[PDB]
C-alpha cells in the first residue's frame, strides 16, 4: 500500500571455460629485494682441508 | 529557609513529529449522502348537510 517509481535491470550472461589449460606465477618480497643491498652467494671450493 | 530542601531534576519529555508520507496510507474522512423520503396523504372529513 505505497506508491512509488521503480527502474530495473534484469541481467542474463553466463562465463563458460573451454581451454584445460593455463598457467600462474607467484612475485613476493619484490620491495624487499631492490631496497636492501644483495649479491653473489658464493659456492666456495673450499679449498682449506675438510672436503 | 524556604528553598531548603529544594533539589529540581528533568524526569522525561515529549516529542511531536508527523509522518509526511508522499504516498500515504490513511483514509481520512469518509464523506457520503443519504437520501430519507417522506410520504403524506390527506383524507376527507364527515359531512354536513341541510334538508
Amino acid at each position: 500500500q505505497r506508491i512509488g517509481r521503480e527502474i530495473r535491470l534484469t541481467p542474463r550472461y553466463r562465463y563458460f571455460n573451454f581451454l584445460p589449460i593455463m598457467l600462474v606465477i607467484n612475485v613476493i618480497n619484490l620491495e624487499e629485494a631492490i631496497a636492501q643491498r644483495t649479491a653473489l652467494d658464493v659456492n666456495e671450493t673450499q679449498v682449506t682441508p675438510a672436503s | 529557609a524556604a528553598l531548603s530542601g529544594l533539589t529540581v531534576t528533568g524526569v522525561g519529555y515529549s516529542l511531536e513529529a508527523r509522518l509526511t508520507n508522499i504516498n500515504q496510507l490513511e483514509m481520512g474522512l469518509l464523506i457520503d449522502s443519504d437520501v430519507q423520503k417522506q410520504g403524506f396523504m390527506i383524507p376527507t372529513l364527515p359531512p354536513l348537510v341541510i334538508v
